[PDB]
């Protein structure tokens, strides 16, 4: 079930096809927080037109070493 | 059956190592000593008290020796402000080549260290300006030092020892000391700052040579026999003074004058001779209020006797009350030590605000390290006191001497007070942490208007009604119109209003919503020790969990692992860990107290009263920014004077992580590695050959308990000095 | 029992391999124990000293230098194989001493047989506080 | 203007404070395209600030030389100028803690009278807790109705050691 | 530890155990990373270079920041 | 037949116990004379585990 | 060594001799209990202190105790 | 504690930083090898030195971990 969430959560909430393009310059990201009391400033620009908490997990170099180019795969 | 432990045949008949360690702890216990009487108990008090005065007498005459052969005096005294006070020499072996050159301050001519206990200031104040009166007073001080060893040693005698009587009789005891120990003495030093201090000041060299020739005032006693005592106050020093010199001096010696002086930033000297003048002749007159062996007087225990309300408020009042605190020594201890704790911390809390030496108020270590000195002491003390009223509820407190009196009543609703005191703790403590992390979360989501300031009215009120005008509330003290205001108009109220407006003093700092959070921190440390000592001393002598305690003394492990486990049920362990308490709670005072002057003396006092809100504010701009020199003592470029603090600094943490070892790790596991080391020591070759005279065995549990807590606390103390000395010193004079 | 059986020596000790825990310089400068059982079959018991030993037919000799080790055994044997020891405590002259059972019938028996010492009669709690008992060396529980 | 502090409508700190955030956060507004979703964000988060900086202001609260909002709280000195409603309103803390203590109260002293109100206290009795949550709104007549009867206290029966 | 740090504050910076006063060198994983970084000439004639470059010589860098460079001790 | 009736509640009084001024119910009273022979039973625990203890004739009394 | 006293609300009911692990405690007939027998203490010297007796008491309060007091070799637990 | 801690240090003081025409340059000053030899060293170059971000870290994307590095001390 973790495993899914994680894989679930980097086709929906995160940035994966933008980092794909560029994976020298784009910060990896995968959590999008919502806007309650403050909370704005956690989702920290990441680059590539997209905003979130930056992961250090390592699922997106993982995603990139076995093919996986769209988001439907994930 | 060896001999060290020549106090208790028990533990001289014990074969390990717990007979050294505990002949070292129960060696002051006289009242717990192989066939001890009450008399002995009382006369070996007696001596143990000459033995003490002595000690202190010898350890001031060294303080005047070491400053009179290594200390610029001569040269601190030309000149008060640039030049540093010099402590003593340094001859150290293992010092290199850098050390030598870079541990050489002050103008001298070897390595030296300045002195942060503040005596120069001292005494420049009272009248010592040569080299050579601090020689012959430090003679004079090991001379009576001497005397008092010969006095206590001499009351250890036959024919010479005193009764139980004599020790048991409070009336003339009290009469002799509010008269002779606390009023003469008074009188003879406002006799010394009228006949030494004043003329110094002013110049006029008054020595032992000239003191009979020189009259301190132009009148000459002349007004004292005579209805004409305002003529000892007739022209103050001027504010344009010099300490110095005669430049703008005066002939007044009994004046009264609020405020301070323009030049020393310190009382006037004039002022504390009135002072100590008044203080004498009440306390004379307060002498002569208990009976002794004549026919006038009053008798303590028919007061304590005659006070009981009616309507019966407290029952049987204060009945018996004499004889268990005339028949106990803890109480009287217990007493002493809680008026000592309060006065410590008095004379912390006036020194800063209102310096009493000239030239203190430039030095910036001088008087952090005064302030945190004291506060720590006082903070020690404080705990003793509830420490010795516990031991008094063990050992002497027999409940049907006084059945139904207020100390008999108090301890029927211990639960009630108990409770009373965990609800207040429990309401600071969530409410400070919880305003402290709202602050902090608001200011971390980059929304400072968010955070929560409380502005403490209550405190501002009275800074307003005592005279600072800067919160704006017209209330007396600060109006013009207030009979209080008029009342002492041309009394002190000019010289005091003059003291407290500036901002630049630290009479009444100027308070905002940061010290609002900082106090109720105070009183949340402060309620919380007090519980914990106030229940380690009521439920002392028994408790639902263990009725009997009472007979188990007031030190003791437990009561074994059964009806759920006992660990750290004694009074003993009570206050061990009402001792962690403390420290926290000083703590948190001295950082308050140095944040505020740190960020004061520097003329950024803008940056505490916006960024003490916020813990993290506090972590960033007072430990990680005033901490950047004291890091720096030794790198690999080399190394400067802040490198022996530096040192110090981590000194103070390895012996606190070694106190964490004795809290943490308890004596079982460490009972079964002695013993496979002793097996390993019996069958090694070459080395069987010497053998223990003692048994090795761990230390037991109570002991285990005082290291870790003398390791916490030495490592608590060594690096908060150490940071302080070095963090003021190193950015300030 | 009905007569200290008096300890004696030849006894068949039961077979073990060297143990790493036990009879150091103490067992020979101050003193010693020593108990004694009957096997009535060949087992394997552990030591209260590290691996397990066998259990020798007839009588069985053991000696150790705590006497809460030679409880320990003791209550081992009479709970786990339904013995019958007895142990003694060998002074360093060589004055052996009988220990247990010292009635000989067992410990947790009445058998009429001896007489109550170290007995309060008044119930705790009714015990004088520490202030009475002062400088009288005595304590309230002593007293 | 009390205790030395001035309305935070004519505070120079407040506005530098408000144009430091308006500005920080309009820095963030150029790394973006101007119709896609972290733009919408952006947006959204700079109208709160506005909103927020116009609430906290023209409504009595006022600070003190840095521009943050002090509060006032000693009654009478927020009674006599319009400072009641930042702290003086404690009373709604003190309606919600005693309806729970009520609430809590009462569930103990009813699930007491019943065989075995232990396994009533790890297993709740839910729709006795529902029933005993809204019959407490009016707690403090409760209160001091059950004062007055000395339902509220024991005499003499606690475990204690005095 | 200690006595460095001792050391250094008594002014001694040539007693001190570092490279340039008294020193201590690992000799036996010096060997080792030698031994690795030439093992694909002799011992490993199929392997076309070292199986890592924490002992070797070549820094490879990808976006201008270091991938793996050579590790030294002291 | 000297001590209470059984089944009866009553008070304890002996000022060292942890039922101190509580209510238990007398399961049964002895009599041969022994120094405490009213035994009680309460519903709550002690710290040891226990929930029965026995008290003499003059530390029991009735409830309220 | 410690002091082990038994107090008169004892039940007999020989729990702290079967808890006892130095063979300390005994049981003497008594006449003031139903089983009428009463714990004893004869050899107070082996008394090492572990206080199983006291967890093994069932009366409240415990009619046994155990004071510790001086140490010696026995006491002490120590087998070197 | 301290094998992270020797890792996290060695790396930034050793291998990472960036590559640049006119040789390479580390995180840190490359002062493993010549601050590592005294405790004063670790705890003025590593734990002082470093943990700057997380302190100053308020008011930024990051400013959860300078709320976690409080929060994880109490
Ligand atoms: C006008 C009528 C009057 C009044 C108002 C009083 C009032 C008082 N009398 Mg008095 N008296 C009167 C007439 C009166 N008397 C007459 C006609 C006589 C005969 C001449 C006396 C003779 C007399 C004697 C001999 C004595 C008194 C005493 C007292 C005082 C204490 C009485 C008491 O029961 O303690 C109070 C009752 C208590 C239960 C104490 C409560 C303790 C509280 C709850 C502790 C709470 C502390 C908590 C931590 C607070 C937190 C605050 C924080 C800052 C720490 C009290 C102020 C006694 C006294 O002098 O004491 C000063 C005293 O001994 N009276
Ligand atoms: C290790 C597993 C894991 C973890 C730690 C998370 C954690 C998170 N998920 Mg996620 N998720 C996971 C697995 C996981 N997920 C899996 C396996 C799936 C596929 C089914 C999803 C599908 C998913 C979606 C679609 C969303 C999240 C969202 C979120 C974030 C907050 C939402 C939340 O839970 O509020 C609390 C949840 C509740 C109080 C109750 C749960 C809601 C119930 C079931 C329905 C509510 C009805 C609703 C009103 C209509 C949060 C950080 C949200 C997000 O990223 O925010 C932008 C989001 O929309 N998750
Ligand atoms: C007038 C006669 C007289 C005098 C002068 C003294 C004097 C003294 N007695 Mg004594 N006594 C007397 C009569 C007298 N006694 C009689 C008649 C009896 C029998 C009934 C006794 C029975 C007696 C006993 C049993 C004991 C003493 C003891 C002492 C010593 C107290 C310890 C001390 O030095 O603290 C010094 C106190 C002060 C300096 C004043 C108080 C200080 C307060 C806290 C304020 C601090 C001042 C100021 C703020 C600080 C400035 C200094 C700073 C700048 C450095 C002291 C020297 C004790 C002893 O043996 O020696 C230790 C003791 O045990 N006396
Ligand atoms: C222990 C304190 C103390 C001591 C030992 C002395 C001692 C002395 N003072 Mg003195 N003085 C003191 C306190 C003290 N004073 C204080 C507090 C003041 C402020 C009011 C003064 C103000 C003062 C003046 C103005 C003068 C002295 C003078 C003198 C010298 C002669 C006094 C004399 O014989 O007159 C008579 C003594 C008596 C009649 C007996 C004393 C009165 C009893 C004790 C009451 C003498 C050595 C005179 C002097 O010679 O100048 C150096 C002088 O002119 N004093
Ligand atoms: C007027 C001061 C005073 C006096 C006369 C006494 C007197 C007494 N105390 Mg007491 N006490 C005091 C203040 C005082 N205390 C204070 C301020 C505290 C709070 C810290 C305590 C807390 C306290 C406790 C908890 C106990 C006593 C006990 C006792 C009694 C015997 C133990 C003893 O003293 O042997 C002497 C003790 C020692 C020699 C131990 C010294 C080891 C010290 C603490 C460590 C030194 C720190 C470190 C090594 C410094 C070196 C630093 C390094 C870098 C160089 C005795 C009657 C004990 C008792 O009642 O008997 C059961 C008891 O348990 N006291
Ligand atoms: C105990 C300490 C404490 C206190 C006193 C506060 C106080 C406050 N916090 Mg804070 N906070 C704290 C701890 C604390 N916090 C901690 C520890 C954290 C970290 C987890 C935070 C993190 C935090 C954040 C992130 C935020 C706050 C915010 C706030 C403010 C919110 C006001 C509100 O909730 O709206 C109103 C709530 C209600 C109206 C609740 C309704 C309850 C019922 C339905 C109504 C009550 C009955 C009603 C009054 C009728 C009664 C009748 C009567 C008159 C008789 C408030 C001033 C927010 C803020 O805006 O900052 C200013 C916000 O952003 N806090
Ligand atoms: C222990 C809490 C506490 C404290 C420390 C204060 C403190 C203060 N109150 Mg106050 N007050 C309180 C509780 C408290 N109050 C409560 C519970 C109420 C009822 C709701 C009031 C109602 C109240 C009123 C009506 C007034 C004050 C006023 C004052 C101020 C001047 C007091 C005065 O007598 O004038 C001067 C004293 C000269 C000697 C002062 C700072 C006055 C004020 O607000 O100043 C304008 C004012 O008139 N208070
Ligand atoms: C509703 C039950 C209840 C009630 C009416 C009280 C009432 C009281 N408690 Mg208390 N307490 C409770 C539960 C309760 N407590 C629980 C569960 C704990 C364990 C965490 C504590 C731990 C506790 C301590 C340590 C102290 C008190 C104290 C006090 C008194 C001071 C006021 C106060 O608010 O303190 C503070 C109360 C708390 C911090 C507990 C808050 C936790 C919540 C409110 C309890 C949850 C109750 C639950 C929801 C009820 C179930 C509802 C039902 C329908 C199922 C007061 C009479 C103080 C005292 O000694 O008296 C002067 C004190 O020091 N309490
Ligand atoms: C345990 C015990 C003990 C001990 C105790 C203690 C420790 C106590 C304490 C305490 C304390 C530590 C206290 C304190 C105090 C103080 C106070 C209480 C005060 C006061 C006062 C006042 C009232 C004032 C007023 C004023 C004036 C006059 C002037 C200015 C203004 C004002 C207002 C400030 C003993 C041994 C005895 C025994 C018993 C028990
Ligand atoms: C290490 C350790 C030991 C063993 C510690 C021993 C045996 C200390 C002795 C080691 C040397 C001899 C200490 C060095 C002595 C001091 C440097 C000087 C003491 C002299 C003063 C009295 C003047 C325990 O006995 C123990 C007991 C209970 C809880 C925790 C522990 C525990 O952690
Ligand atoms: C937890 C119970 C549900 C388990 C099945 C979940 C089915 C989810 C299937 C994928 C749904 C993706 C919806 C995405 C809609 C937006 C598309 C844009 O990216
Ligand atoms: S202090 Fe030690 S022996 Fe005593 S109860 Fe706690 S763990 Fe057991
Ligand atoms: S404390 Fe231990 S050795 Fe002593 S009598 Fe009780 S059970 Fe036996
Ligand atoms: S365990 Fe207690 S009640 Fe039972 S026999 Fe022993 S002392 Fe008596
Ligand atoms: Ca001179």
């Amino acid at each position: 079930i973790w495993l899914s969430g994680m894989y679930f959560h980097g086709a929906r909430f995160s940035n994966y096809e933008g980092w794909l393009s560029d994976p020298t310059h784009i910060k990896p990201s995968a959590q999008v927080v919502w806007p309650i009391v403050g909370q704005e400033i956690l989702n920290g620009d990441v680059g590539g037109g997209f905003q979130g908490i930056q992961i250090t997990s390592g699922f997106f170099q993982l995603w990139r070493a076995s093919g996986i180019t769209s988001e439907l795969q994930l | 059956t060896k001999l060290f432990p020549k106090f208790s045949q028990g533990l001289a008949q014990d074969p390990s190592t717990r007979r050294i360690w505990y002949g070292l702890a129960t060696a002051h216990d006289f009242e717990s000593h192989d066939g001890m009487t009450e008399e002995n108990l009382y006369q070996k008090i007696f001596a143990s008290h000459f033995g003490q005065l002595a000690i202190i007498f010898l350890w001031t005459s060294g303080n005047l020796f070491h400053v009179a052969w290594q200390g610029n005096f001569e040269q601190w005294v030309t000149d008060p402000i640039h030049v540093r006070p010099i402590a003593h020499a340094i001859w150290d072996p293992h010092f290199g080549q850098p050390a030598v050159e870079a541990f050489t301050r002050g103008g001298a001519s070897g390595p030296v260290n300045i002195a942060t206990s503040g005596v120069y200031q001292w005494w420049y104040t009272i009248g010592l300006r040569s080299n050579q009166e601090l020689y012959v007073s430090s003679v004079f001080l090991a001379l009576v030092s001497a005397v008092f060893l010969f006095a206590g040693w001499l009351h250890l005698q036959p024919n010479f020892q005193p009764s139980l009587s004599w020790f048991k009789d409070a009336e003339s005891r009290l009469n002799h000391h509010l008269a002779g120990l606390f009023g003469v003495s008074s009188l003879a030093w406002t006799g010394h700052l009228v006949h030494v201090a004043i003329p110094e000041s002013r110049g006029q060299h008054v020595g032992w040579d000239n003191f009979l020739s020189v009259l301190p005032h132009p009148q000459g006693l002349t007004p004292f026999w005579s209805g004409n005592w305002a003529a000892y106050a007739q022209n103050p020093d001027t504010a344009s003074h010099a300490f110095g010199t005669a430049d703008g001096s005066g002939t007044a010696i009994l004046t009264f004058l609020g405020g301070f002086h323009p030049q020393t930033q310190s009382l006037w000297l004039s002022d504390m001779a009135h002072h100590h003048l008044a203080i004498a002749v009440l306390f004379i007159v307060a002498g002569h209020m208990y009976r002794t062996n004549f026919g006038i007087g009053h008798r303590l225990e028919a007061i304590l006797e005659a006070h009981t309300p009616p309507a019966g408020g407290l029952g049987a009042g204060h009945k018996g009350l004499f004889h268990t605190v005339n028949n106990s020594l803890h109480f009287q201890l217990g007493l002493a030590l809680a008026s000592v704790g309060t006065i410590t911390s008095l004379v912390a809390q006036h020194m800063y605000s209102l310096p009493p030496y000239a030239y203190l108020a430039v030095d910036f270590t001088t008087q952090a390290s005064l302030y945190t000195h004291h506060q720590y002491i006082a903070g020690f003390i404080m705990c003793g006191a509830f420490a010795h009223g516990a031991i008094f509820f063990i050992r002497d407190y027999d409940p049907e001497q006084n059945k139904g009196n207020v100390l008999a009543r108090v301890l029927d609703h211990k639960e009630a007070i108990i409770s009373h005191l965990s609800w207040v703790s429990l309401f600071l403590g969530f409410h400070t942490l919880g305003l402290y992390v709202h602050n902090d979360v608001v200011q971390a989501f980059g929304t400072p208007e968010k955070q929560i300031l409380i502005e403490p009215v209550f405190a501002q009120w009275i800074q307003a009604a005592q005279g600072k005008s800067l919160y704006g509330f017209d209330l007396l003290l600060a109006s013009s119109s207030s009979p209080a205001y008029s009342a002492g108009q041309s009394l002190w109220l000019p010289g005091w209003l003059e003291a407290i407006n500036n901002n630049q003093n630290s009479l009444f700092l100027t308070i905002g919503p940061g010290d609002f959070l900082v106090h109720h921190a105070i009183a949340l440390g402060l309620h919380t020790t007090t519980l914990i000592l106030v229940k380690g001393a009521l439920d002392a002598r028994g408790s639902k969990l263990m009725p009997d305690k009472k007979d188990f003394g007031y030190s003791f492990p437990c009561d074994g692992p059964g009806r759920g486990g006992t660990c750290d049920i004694s009074a003993y362990d009570a206050f061990y860990l009402a001792v962690f308490w403390m420290l926290n709670t000083i703590g948190w005072v001295t950082f308050y107290w140095h944040w505020k002057h740190l960020t004061l003396w520097q003329g950024n006092v803008s940056q505490f009263d916006e960024s003490s809100t916020y813990l993290m504010g506090w972590l960033r701009d007072y430990l990680w920014l005033n901490s950047s020199q004291l890091i720096n003592g030794y790198n690999p470029f080399g190394m400067n004077s802040l490198s022996v603090w530096a040192w110090t600094f981590l000194f103070g943490h390895l012996v606190y992580a070694t106190g964490f070892m004795f809290l943490i790790s308890w004596r079982g596991y460490w009972q079964e590695l002695i013993e496979t080391l002793v097996w390993a020591h019996e069958k090694t070759p070459l080395a069987n050959l010497v053998y223990w005279k003692d048994k090795p065995v761990a230390l037991s549990i109570v002991q285990a308990r005082l290291v870790g807590l003398a390791h916490f606390s030495v490592g608590y103390i060594f690096t908060y000095a150490a940071f302080l000395i070095a963090s003021t010193a190193g950015r300030f004079g | 029992p009905w007569k200290q059986p008096e300890l004696d020596p030849d006894t068949p000790s039961p077979i073990f391999g060297g143990s790493t825990g036990g009879l150091l310089r103490k067992a020979q400068v101050e003193e010693f124990y020593v108990i004694t059982w009957e096997s009535p079959k060949e087992q394997i018991f552990e030591m209260p000293t590290g691996g397990a030993a066998i259990m020798r037919k007839g009588p069985n000799l053991l000696k150790f230098a705590r006497k809460e080790q030679c409880m320990a055994l003791t209550t081992q044997l009479r709970s786990k194989f339904r013995q019958t020891p007895c142990f003694y405590r060998v002074y360093a002259d060589g004055k052996v001493q009988y220990l247990h059972p010292k009635d000989g019938v067992y410990p947790e028996k009445v058998n009429a047989g001896r007489v109550g010492v170290n007995q309060n009669m008044r119930s705790i709690g009714k015990n004088v506080d520490p202030i009475k008992v002062k400088f009288t060396g005595s304590a309230p529980f002593e007293i | 203007d009390i205790a030395g502090l001035t309305p935070c409508s004519e505070s120079k700190a407040y506005n530098k404070l408000e144009r430091k955030e308006l500005k920080v956060l309009d820095k963030r507004l150029k790394q973006y395209e101007p119709g896609s979703a972290p733009y919408l964000a952006l947006q959204a988060t700079k109208e709160r600030t506005e909103n927020r900086f116009k609430t906290y202001a023209k409504q009595g609260l006022l600070c003190g030389n840095d521009g943050l909002p002090h509060l006032i709280s000693d009654p009478g000195l927020a009674l006599r100028f319009n400072h009641a409603g930042e702290v003086f309103i404690t009373f709604g803390f003190l309606y919600v803690a005693g309806y729970i203590g009520h609430v809590g109260r009462q569930y103990i002293i009813l699930s007491k009278e019943d065989a075995k109100p232990t396994d009533k206290e790890i297993i709740l009795d839910v729709p006795l807790a529902l029933k005993l949550a809204f019959q407490g709104w009016a707690w403090p007549l409760a209160s001091i109705q059950e004062l007055r009867n000395g339902s509220l206290l024991e005499k003499d029966e606690n475990i204690t050691v005095s | 530890y200690i006595h460095n740090d001792t050391m250094s504050a008594l002014g001694r910076p040539q007693d001190m155990f570092s490279d340039t006063a008294i020193q201590l060198q690992p000799v036996f994983a010096q060997w080792i990373q030698n031994t690795h970084f030439t093992a694909p000439q002799l011992t490993a004639p199929n392997a076309l270079a070292a199986t890592s470059l924490t002992w070797g010589g070549d820094v490879v860098a990808v976006g201008g920041k270091v991938a793996m460079m050579p590790i030294a001790l002291g | 037949e000297i001590g209470p009736k059984r089944g009866s509640l009553v008070k304890v009084l002996r000022p060292e116990s942890y039922w101190y001024n509580q209510v238990g119910k007398v399961v049964s009273v002895d009599q041969s004379g022994i120094r405490y022979p009213v035994v009680v039973r309460f519903e709550n625990q002690n710290y040891a585990g226990v929930s029965t203890n026995n008290y003499a004739l003059d530390e029991i009394e009735e409830v309220k | 060594a410690h002091v082990v006293k038994i107090y008169d609300t004892c039940i007999g009911c020989t729990q702290c001799v079967r808890a006892c692990p130095l063979d300390v405690l005994e049981m003497v007939p008594w006449d003031g209990c139903k089983a009428a027998q009463m714990a004893s203490s004869p050899r107070t010297e082996d008394c090492v202190g572990c206080k199983r007796c006291e967890t093994a008491c069932p009366t409240d309060f415990l009619s046994v105790r155990v004071y510790l007091g001086n140490e010696s070799t026995r006491s002490l637990g120590l087998a070197y | 504690s301290i094998v992270i801690f020797h890792f996290s240090w060695k790396m930034q003081s050793d291998v990472w930083g960036t590559v640049t025409d006119s040789g390479v340059s580390h995180i840190t000053g490359g002062n493993f090898a010549q601050s590592a030899n005294t405790i004063n060293g670790w705890l003025r170059d590593f734990l002082w030195a470093q943990s700057s971000q997380v302190i100053q870290s308020y008011g930024s994307a990051l400013s959860a971990y300078g709320l976690m590095f409080l929060g994880a001390h109490f």
